[PDB]
């Protein structure tokens, strides 16, 4: 007989409980040892970890090709020592070792430019900790990944949390809650030490950091012990967020990783190349395959003079290794290219790599498509913005109607019966040519082309419904405008 | 023509999914084989096309309106025209109406 | 593919295109297309009539006049889809999914998607028809939506057996050429013309108003045994070219609003023609030539209210209309005692008559200082020797002005700054009014007040 007013029915509810642990032993004298337990301290996520390995596997192999530079990519691909940046180890290694042999509740705050090994080196960092784990003469810890960016809601943070220390599934406002519980109010003796990591708070507490005052509220006892990090670009945060009261009374340690120089760049990138510089490879006759150390024994280079110059132009602007690396793949991939277009195999003593392509490579990054492109329209939007630099020649206005570049439009075109250009498009764009066809106000194709524009970026158009009013706005410069202006033999002239 | 029109889109628009979309009407009622020939001959039917395609945007619908609306809209130009903002209401276009109805009967 | 062609009167054009553009095998149709016109062009009209020149291929129809947004035109496919389906493939099995299932064009696509799983065996493909009239017309309507709908194809696997279309229908063309970069076939209607229009309504609205009572009420109310429907429809024809040759210039080439005061004004006509009238349709258009000249088509007095409501309003027309300094020579009547000047009036004419402008503002004390300036006369006295003496015969400041004022906004025929939030109680509003000068003209009379001379003088 009732009808809901309105439904629900695409939901899917979640799993996860409201009773905290703070209400399953209800004494203090009540309690198990979170250590004496199979469950806690994640002794069961490594079967979801192998459950899934075998749903994507096959054994098709058919006519494999095989070529030399694909391996020197794969040597120098980001997925693996490095001595460039081994202060900071030697500094933060030292202050965690320290710490927890302190088995304090301390506390620090790293920056950095994506690019600067931050992950990396801190990666390796805690996996020579690990090793030291391994040295069974430390008190044993866990680690906590935290990619709130590989998090929905930045309340997950409790839930994974919870559901990673224990496997226990809630909702953080019974997850914080019993884990304020769980920190706090509970003892040294069998609490084991954490470390965790946060990474790019810049976009995970976008509202007011309620979360993060939370966890960095939860990093001031005494009786309670963890290793807290995190990761930024800004530095400023921790008293911009916050207010100065709070981050000064925590009295943390800051720091933020730079560019890298040159000299290290060229220095590791072929640190991850000497297992194959200059090495020498029996090559087959027909599908070049490189094999090292019918057939050749041929030797394998790469300009030196192209890494200096290389590293030289990236390490002045900002010290992204990501960038070098891939400048160098793609000049591997230039000259495996039109080496193999040298042959032409098909699809079913001497090898090296130029300078001269390694500038091709690490250059069109810079060089724009923008311009050949807008060079290579058609007349009329090159028509079209030349007179909207006449109106700014004419007014020194920055911004037009659409009334008024029409009428510089037409005004720029009834000017010029006589040059040829325009003498020869004169016809064939308000009726056509031919009769049976009335005349209309505007030429054909220009909604066409404006919205061309507008698509390109280059057009901005307010928002009204008037056509003849709406003002009009060009997005880019008038100089360049004119470096596709003049490059018409027409155009140059009128 | 068809060259022409080649032209065309490498002036007006260049670009093509347009121009496929142009050519598509030209076989898609094709019947026979000797109107076939003509058709691409004369390409007289590109002009039905072209003529039919953007038709009623602008101007053909300003051909199609009474006169009165014609009479309004001048009272409304012109007094626009003797404006700042070209603003303009009702009552003032039919003052300037009747106005030009006085000076053309008298 | 073999189409009969609607042989159509006026559209054999977009009869040609479409006809040519769509047959039963998907693949010489197009991906997605527009049938753009205007109303009363008979769009609507012509598709289904060209759904009659071919039945075996078949369309759904929806009509989001009604729907409001995006939600519920997804729950109504979800709906049809399935419904069309199941009701065309009887012997089918299936699992019929909840339509209101849908809350997103995802969950459209995966149940469709489920559908076509569940519907894997067929024996060939098969593209359907999908139809929303008015895209354009809808009431919260953004722009961020036809492209999604153009990229139903894009995400559909391509190994279906049962694939769909879309069709639309719109009007301005202005919002259309927002979008029509993406190089899309599109037919489209001119607006009629007037022989156009002409014979439009001459093979469509002849059978249904030759066939409407009147005639057959007329032809024995009159009682005359000389008649043929030749001259029924003749009769008929003459008065509608009449009709039209009256309000082609009211209209021009449209027929919606011609059908209405068509319907309304036809009776009126009827009750007119007679033998003579028929032998001679000048002289009965001479005799029904009126609502010709006059349409008149709404509905002595105007109002059965109190007084002061009626004399109030009158003032604030002129509270909005007049210089605030250019009344105290008109708006005295008081007969000076102590020394001081008046002032000249309006030394200079205005030419532009403030009938034609959006008024102005003013306070209320204004109002009710020249209400009780101009106010009727009451408190009838005698010359007696006490009876002027303490009768103070001028109306005051009662509470029933108040309240019958009251009554007035919520009636909105004042208005104020429109405001949620109202407070008429401020130091700061600002009044006015929102009436035109035949509200404040169809009381006077009536009353038998004046106040055209204070108006009429100025330009
Ligand atoms: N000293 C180095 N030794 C070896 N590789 C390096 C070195 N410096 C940079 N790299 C390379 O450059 C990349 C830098 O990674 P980094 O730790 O800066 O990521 P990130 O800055 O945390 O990324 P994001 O800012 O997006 O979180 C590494 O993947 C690594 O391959
Ligand atoms: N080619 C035609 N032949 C015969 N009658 C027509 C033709 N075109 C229009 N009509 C008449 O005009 C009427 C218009 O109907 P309809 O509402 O379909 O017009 P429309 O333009 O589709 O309106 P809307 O804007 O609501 O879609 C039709 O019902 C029909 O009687
Ligand atoms: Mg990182
Ligand atoms: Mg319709």
């Amino acid at each position: 007989p009732v009808i809901r007013k309105f439904t629900k029915k695409n939901v899917a509810r979640a799993k996860k409980k409201y009773t905290p642990f703070s209400k399953r032993f209800k004494s203090i004298a009540a309690i198990p040892d979170l250590t004496s337990l199979p469950e806690f301290y994640g002794n069961s996520s490594e079967l979801m970890a192998s459950r899934f390995e075998n749903k994507l596997k096959t054994t098709q192999k058919h006519q494999i090709v095989e070529t030399i530079f694909s391996k020197v990519k794969k040597q120098l691909n980001s997925s693996y020592y490095l001595p460039a940046r081994e202060n900071e180890f030697a500094s933060i290694y030292l202050s965690a070792y320290s710490a927890i042999e302190s088995d304090s509740a301390t506390t620090i705050y790293v920056a950095g430019t994506p690019g600067v090994g931050k992950t990396l080196t801190v990666r390796e960092v805690v996996k020579e900790l690990l090793s030291s784990s391994a040295q069974r003469e430390i008190p044993d810890f866990l680690y906590v990944e935290i990619n709130g960016l590989k998090m929905v809601k930045p309340t997950d943070c409790y839930e994974t949390l919870w559901n990673k220390v224990s496997g226990e599934r809630l909702t953080w406002a019974a997850s914080m809650e019993s884990l304020e519980f769980y920190f706090k109010r509970v003892p040294k003796n069998k609490k084991k030490t954490i470390v965790v990591l946060l990474d790019e708070l810049d976009a995970m507490v976008t509202k007011s950091q309620d979360i993060m005052y939370n966890f960095f509220n939860w990093t001031t006892y005494e009786n309670a012990k963890l290793i807290v990090i995190a990761v930024a670009n800004t530095m400023d945060l921790p008293e911009r967020q916050l207010g100065n009261k709070i981050t000064s009374r925590i009295g943390f340690t800051r720091i933020m990783f730079t560019g890298y120089t040159h000299e290290e760049l060229k220095n590791i990138i072929d640190l991850r190349l000497k297992g194959l510089n200059d090495s020498f490879f029996y090559v087959d006759t027909k599908t070049g395959n490189a094999i090292l150390i019918d057939v050749r024994k041929v030797r394998l280079r790469m300009s030196a003079d192209a890494i200096e110059i290389a590293s030289r132009k990236v390490a002045s602007v900002s010290g992204d290794a990501r960038r070098a690396l891939k400048v160098c793949k793609r000049a591997a991939e230039i000259a495996e290219k039109h080496y193999m277009a040298k042959h032409g195999y098909g699809y079913d003593g001497v090898q090296t790599v130029h300078i001269t392509h390694v500038m091709k490579a690490l250059n069109e990054t810079l060089n724009s498509h923008v311009i050949t492109f807008m060079t290579r329209l058609s007349f009329t939007a090159k028509l079209f913005i030349y007179a909207l630099l006449n109106l700014m020649k004419k007014n020194g206005s920055q911004e037009q109607e659409l009334g008024d570049i029409v009428d510089e439009i037409k005004l720029l075109i009834e000017v010029n019966g006589s040059n040829k250009f325009v003498m020869e498009i004169a016809k064939t764009l308000f009726q056509q040519g031919s009769d049976n066809i009335s005349e209309q106000l505007r030429i054909i194709s220009w909604d066409f082309v404006l919205n061309q524009l507008l698509d390109a970026g280059i057009l901005f158009k307010q928002t009204m419904k008037n056509d003849r009013i709406c003002c009009v706005k060009l997005n880019i410069s008038v100089e360049e405008a004119k470096r596709a202006m003049n490059e018409d033999e027409t155009l140059r002239n009128l | 023509n068809l060259n022409r029109h080649i032209r065309m889109n490498f002036e007006t628009f260049r670009s093509l999914p347009t121009l496929k979309n142009s050519i598509i009407p030209l076989v898609a009622t094709s019947k026979n084989f000797g109107s076939l020939c003509t058709a691409i001959k004369s390409c007289s039917f590109l002009d039905i096309y072209n003529k039919n395609q953007l038709s009623n945007n602008l101007t053909g619908r300003l051909q199609s309106l009474s006169d009165l609306e014609l009479a309004i809209l001048i009272s409304a130009a012109r007094v626009a025209l003797r404006a700042k903002d070209g603003s303009f209401n009702f009552n003032l276009a039919y003052a300037e109406y009747e106005k030009m109805i006085k000076a053309i009967n008298s | 593919m073999n189409v009969t062609t609607p042989e159509v009167a006026f559209r054999e054009y977009q009869t040609n295109c479409l006809a040519s553009y769509i047959s039963a095998d998907p693949d010489i149709t197009p991906s997605n297309l527009i049938l753009q016109g205007y109303s009363g062009t008979g769009k609507t009209y012509t598709l289904k009539k060209y759904f009659n020149a071919n039945p075996n291929l078949h369309a759904v129809w929806l009509e989001p006049v009604e729907l409001v947004s995006w939600k519920p035109l997804l729950q109504a496919i979800a709906r049809t889809v399935q419904y069309k389906l199941k009701t065309l493939y009887p012997n089918i099995p299936t699992t019929d999914y909840d339509p209101l299932q849908v809350e997103e064009p995802f969950l459209l696509v995966k149940t469709l998607h489920n559908i076509f799983v569940q519907y894997e065996s067929l024996q060939e493909k098969t593209c359907l028809f999908l139809i929303l009239d008015g895209f354009d017309s809808l009431q919260d309507l953004d722009a961020a939506l036809f492209n999604k709908y153009i990229k139903l194809n894009e995400l559909l696997p391509k190994d279906s057996k049962i694939n769909i279309k879309f069709i639309y229908t719109m009007l301005e063309t202005s919002f259309l050429q927002r979008y029509s970069t993406h190089c899309i076939p599109t037919v489209m209607f001119p607006r009629y013309n007037v022989d156009e229009v002409s014979t439009i309504l001459v093979m469509s609205r002849c059978g249904e108003l030759m066939e409407d009572s009147c005639l057959r009420k007329r032809i024995i109310e009159e009682q005359i045994t000389d008649c043929t429907d030749d001259q029924f429809q003749n009769v008929a024809a003459n008065f509608i070219h009449l009709i039209v040759q009256a309000f082609h210039s009211y209209t021009g080439n449209d027929i919606f609003a011609l059908n209405d005061l068509i319907d309304f004004k036809w009776p009126k006509y009827v009750s007119r023609i007679t033998k003579e009238n028929i032998f001679e349709p000048l002289a009965l258009y001479k005799s029904a030539i009126k609502l010709f000249l006059s349409t008149d088509d709404n509905l002595s007095q105007t109002y059965d209210l109190s007084i002061i409501s009626k004399y109030l309003l009158i003032a604030s027309y002129i509270c909005s209309y007049l210089e605030p300094r250019y009344d105290a020579s008109i708006f005295s009547r008081k007969t000076r005692i102590i020394q001081g000047r008046a002032a000249y009036g309006r030394r200079k004419k205005k030419e532009v008559n403030p009938r034609y402008l959006q008024p102005s503002l003013f306070a209320i004390e204004r109002l009710l200082a020249i209400f009780q300036a101009i106010f009727p006369i009451q408190g009838k006295a005698e010359s007696g020797s006490l009876s002027a003496l303490r009768e103070e015969s001028l109306m005051k400041a009662n509470i029933e002005v108040f309240q019958n004022l009251s009554e007035l906004h919520t009636l909105k025929l004042i208005a104020t700054t429109m405001n949620k939030n109202i407070d008429y109680l401020s130091p700061k509003v600002r009044w006015k009014v929102n009436v035109p000068w035949e509200i404040i003209k169809e009381i006077s009379e009536s009353v038998h007040f004046n106040i055209s001379d204070y108006f009429s003088d100025i330009h």
